């Protein structure tokens, strides 16, 4: 027995035949009707555990679902060479100031 | 079986019926045909009584010689055509003509208006639009021969649990405006014809601000260049105070 | 509203360095005269 | 059809560019500029080109069980490193240039004299 | 289940045609109907067993056959304008023992008197207005398709390369332009409604698509203009905000900042070389 | 509950089924068996791991279960639903750590200048 | 054989097929017979003035006069985006602007140096 | 504000201040 997660225009929803019980994680927002939950925008990474209850043929059964998104939006792309270039220029500039000081401190 | 579209509001009991005088049939059923699709069987009874399948319920009165069908707790997804059919024991079923049904939704907060949509720069029309009604409003066809009016439809947006009514007017000619487009229709008082003095909200545009990874990388390169300038400018101050003090 | 890694806090901090420099030179210029 | 069976699958949510091979088989092999670059069995059917801000070019092919297909030339130019020449750009350039050359020349004046 | 082929078909007066019915659950007997406004389902022919056929109610101009036990086609000898209808195929198990009928999906036909009347459609998208965005904080888009004959279209919306089904309402019936003439063209409209903070993104991509069914590669064409065939017409838009500060102007700001700091850093290294050389030459002149 | 563990390092995703210590754990993706059957060199299995190399966002994203060998899949009562975006050489910074790298750079420079200044006064 | 060549200058995109030495050339964009008698077909070119991203993007092909389109050699896909008064910044135009600005302000410092040296 | 022009223009003022004040400082002492 699956819980059906659906994706509207740019949001996430939990859809069930009866009401939804929170367990941990994102709180959400109940809609006009009960039995649907609204977890916010997809790019802000909703994460949590939710629990529903069954009817029809699945009457007297119970499932759980865990939601997990990783929309990589505070991420940065870099090779393992350009890091070495950046460390090289910062070291050389600090030694350039350090050569600058002790010529001032004699005159 | 009588034709002609009937109206039932949202959430009530609907009554359909067929009269088959005169024969003595055994087998009875009901079909349903949506728009531009094919018929579909609902219920199949050949004993007098009730053969329930959910919120659908058929009845047959034998010596009274009619069949019937009750639908309860009805939604706007039941607008279709219902076709009652029968046969003897042998082949060649006999159909009726069919009955059209429309269900109208609940309209919890009305706010009627007429808006002027922006043009297209590739065709030379202009569209006015008459949105959410209260479902008691009737929309009438056009007086002219160059102005086109469509009927009213119901759309459903499930990302807000909201549903609404619409109607669209369009024409080629000049001297066409949204103050004189829906003139032939009956109209409520206190609709909303706007003025072209524009109002764009500024705190509302900031709620949709995405970010790439290229933009993150470009901001970190600016934060590199600024530290390099501050260090080299410090070296310049030290050397010029050296030459200035002697 | 997702800034990600484009907050204005970074830009305002890096101006704060030069602000500290201006404060110190005003302090020495007062404490001479 | 004429042995054109490579297509472009654009406008995704991220800026990715995907190619599809329209041949009925398993184990499709790919090509760029005549040489082999990849390998792809079932449960994946699309070759990934990357984001379109890197604006790919080249000529691609794909084969299945029969012979190879005819190439496809791709050319994106989505400029992404462009500066527009307005009042504000030119005034910013000239303001920075004027104040920098003035401060530098004052310093050289006191070093020399 | 019962399937049939084709869906839509156009032909000229005095031209034959054959259309297929199929079945896959081992039933034995099948039929043909036609449906018209005000009449409903009228029977044409049927076939109680593999080998035997019968007549129905309007059988003029329909020759059938039953070769196998899953197939039952239907031929038009010559075409007449009164053949313009919608055709269905049914199936039952065995002679009233279990009377569940299963119908097909349909097949629409038009017969015209001349092939110089077939036209493809023209599509346009009309962007939402600002008074709706500030008054109710939702936004609506309209697609219009105009001036096409015959009426054999299918319309859809596509947002970021994928079909949407929520928030759409299309007209049931295609309107006519002037309803007085005989060969008159049609028109059809459709709507999509979206929240306000989804249209304000300059990153979302919206389009409307129309699939037209017309002529083919076997037909004479001695007319000046192009040959109206089966093709897809479409129209697009990017989402757009009017006022305020988007992620389109941030990028311009950052690009001009990087090139200005590159220039300024070059000038500072020039000055560092100059005063370094001056201090070295003074160091030589001390000795 | 006891949740799943999802680890993302490069273009590789590693899941961990936490439930059963002493079993043989079998996996399933969108009602299709996966892992433990030697096709797809990119997809392997371990004691309770499932390694997914060269992960794709568009395909290969949905429901995942784990269940001990000898049972049906239709008696599972806990699923996963993930979507992930990966690309090669893509780390995941924050706003706080970048500010700490700036502050550490400035303080190390100030310490070096003070040390050289008093070493040059003592000459 | 030899790929197409794309030339962009402002808002004018000009593409070329150097594959057919002597024949007459017919162009075609998304199965829609483009060119001939906005859009102007030259001896061997195809000019496209005032280019639009959403309108002109997709498949192009040139084929000799009287042949079929499904046979030629291969197709072009392009997806472009033009600007007016825009100058695009590589790592080469950047190098020319940096080096020329260095070489101009390396002379005014000599004028201030020698002028302030021949004063006092 | 999100707009960085006020961030770049806000340090253009502090640079010019830091030049003026040191110039007067070396004029006094
Ligand atoms: C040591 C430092 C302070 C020297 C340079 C500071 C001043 C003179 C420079 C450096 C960065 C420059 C800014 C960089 C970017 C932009 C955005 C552009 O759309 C207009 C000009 C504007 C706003 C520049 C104005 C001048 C500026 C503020
Ligand atoms: C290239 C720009 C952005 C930064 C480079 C720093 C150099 C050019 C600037 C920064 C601070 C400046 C100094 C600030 C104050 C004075 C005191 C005045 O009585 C004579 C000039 C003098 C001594 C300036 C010389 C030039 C100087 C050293």
């Amino acid at each position: 027995f699956k819980i059906p997660i659906e994706e509207l225009e740019d949001r996430v929803f939990v859809n069930c035949n009866t009401s939804i019980t929170w367990v941990e994680g994102t709180v959400g927002t109940l809609l006009s009707d009960i039995t649907r939950l609204d977890l916010g925008k997809r790019i802000l990474d909703p994460r949590g555990i939710y629990r529903c209850n069954g009817t029809d043929i699945y009457k007297d059964k119970e499932s759980t679902v865990q939601v997990h998104y990783r929309m990589c939006q505070s991420c940065v792309e870099l090779d393992p060479a350009t890091v070495a270039g950046i460390i090289v220029t910062d070291v050389i500039a600090t030694l350039l100031l350090a050569l600058g000081v002790f010529c001032f401190a004699g005159h | 079986q009588d034709p002609g579209p009937l109206s039932v509001p949202e959430g009530a009991i609907v009554s359909l019926n067929c009269t088959y005088s005169n024969s003595a049939f055994q087998y009875f059923m009901w079909y349903r045909q949506y728009s531009r699709k094919g018929p579909e069987l609902l219920m199949y009874t050949y004993s007098s009584g009730n053969k329930e399948d959910g919120r659908f319920t058929a009845q047959v009165d034998k010596s009274s010689k009619y069949i019937s069908l009750f639908i309860r707790d009805s939604q706007p997804s039941d607008s279709a055509t219902y076709l009652c059919a029968m046969s003897k024991g042998y082949s060649t079923l006999t159909f009726g003509k069919g009955t059209m049904l429309l269900v109208s939704p609940d309209i919890q907060n009305p706010d009627p208006a007429v808006y002027q949509l922006r043009d297209s720069k590739s065709s030379d029309k202009s569209v006015c639009l008459f949105t959410d009604f209260d479902s008691q409003t009737n929309v009438s066809q056009s007086k002219d021969s160059d102005v086109y009016i469509t009927d009213k439809t119901v759309l459903d947006m499930r990302s807000m649990d909201f549903k609404s009514n619409s109607a669209v007017a369009w024409s080629n000619k000049s001297d066409f405006a949204c103050a004189n487009a829906f003139n032939n229709s009956i109209i409520p008082e206190d609709t909303f014809f706007p003025s072209p003095e524009s109002s764009c909200d500024v705190k509302l545009v900031e709620k949709s601000f995405e970010t790439d990874t290229n933009l993150n990388f470009q901001n970190l390169s600016v934060i590199g260049f600024r530290i390099l300038l501050l260090k080299v400018a410090g070296f310049n101050l030290l050397m010029t105070l050296r030459l200035w003090s002697s | 509203q997702s800034f990600g890694l484009l907050d204005p806090k970074l830009c305002y901090l890096l101006d704060g360095i030069l602000f500290i420099y201006g404060v110190i030179l005003t302090a020495l210029f007062l404490r001479v005269k | 059809k004429g042995n054109h069976l490579v297509k472009v699958y654009d406008y995704q949510e991220d800026g990715s560019v995907l190619l599809t091979c329209d041949a009925e088989a398993k184990n499709i092999t790919w090509f760029k500029d005549g040489k082999m670059i990849g390998f792809l069995t079932e449960d994946k059917k699309k070759w990934n080109l990357g984001s379109n801000a890197k604006d790919p070019r080249g000529m691609y092919q794909c084969k299945g069980s029969q012979n190879k297909s005819k190439p496809l030339q791709v050319y994106y130019r989505m400029c992404q490193n462009c500066i527009e020449l307005n009042a504000a750009t030119i005034s910013g350039f000239l303001f920075a240039e004027i104040v920098s050359i003035f401060v530098l020349a004052v310093g050289v004046y006191f070093i020399a004299g | 289940g019962v399937t049939q082929t084709p869906k839509f078909q156009v032909l000229k007066t005095g031209q034959s045609m054959t259309l297929q019915c199929a079945q896959d659950m081992n039933h034995e007997y099948m039929s043909w109907y036609r449906q018209d406004p005000g009449m409903g389902l009228r029977l044409i022919h049927y076939s109680v067993g593999a080998g035997i056929t019968d007549q129905g109610e309007v059988p003029n101009g329909y020759n059938v056959s039953r070769s196998t036990t899953e197939d039952f086609p239907l031929r038009l000898l010559s075409a007449a304008p009164s053949q313009t209808s919608v055709y269905f195929c049914a199936s039952r198990r065995r002679q009233g023992a279990s009377g569940e009928q299963y119908f097909g999906p349909g097949t629409r036909l038009t017969v015209t008197e001349d092939l110089k009347n077939v036209f493809p459609p023209e599509v346009a998208v009309f962007e939402p207005s600002e008074a709706e965005i500030s008054h109710t904080q939702k936004a609506t888009l309209v697609c219009l398709a105009t001036g096409f004959y015959p009426d054999h279209v299918e319309l859809s919306w596509w947002v970021n390369g994928k079909e949407v089904h929520s928030g759409v309402s299309t007209d049931p019936q295609p309107l006519k332009e002037q309803p007085a003439l005989n060969d008159s063209r049609y028109c059809l409209s459709s709507r999509l409604r979206v929240s306000a903070t989804f249209w304000q993104n300059p990153r979302n991509h919206f389009r409307c698509q129309v699939q037209f069914y017309g002529l083919s590669e076997n037909d004479e064409w001695t007319q000046d203009r192009a040959k109206p065939v089966t093709q897809i017409v479409s129209a697009e838009a990017w989402g757009r905000a009017d006022c305020g500060f988007t992620s389109e102007s941030y990028q311009q700001g950052v690009l001009s900042a990087t090139i200005l700091y590159e220039i300024l850093l070059g000038k500072a290294t020039l000055y560092a070389v100059l005063v370094s050389a001056l201090v070295l030459m003074a160091m030589v002149k001390r000795k | 509950q006891t949740p799943y563990k999802v680890s993302i390092s490069g273009t590789t995703v590693i899941l961990t089924c936490p439930q059963y210590p002493g079993s043989e754990i079998l996996w399933q993706h969108n009602d299709k068996n996966i892992g433990g059957d030697e096709d797809d060199k990119n997809i392997g299995s371990d004691e309770d791991h499932l390694s997914l190399k060269e992960f794709s966002e568009l395909e290969q994203s949905g429901y995942y279960v784990c269940y001990p060998r000898g049972s049906k899949p239709e008696d599972a009562n806990f699923y996963l639903y993930l979507r992930a975006r990966v690309c090669e050489n893509c780390m995941e910074m924050d706003v706080m750590s970048v500010a700490t790298i700036v502050i550490v750079d400035i303080c190390i420079t100030g310490g070096l200048l003070l040390l050289v200044y008093y070493w040059s006064k003592n000459r």
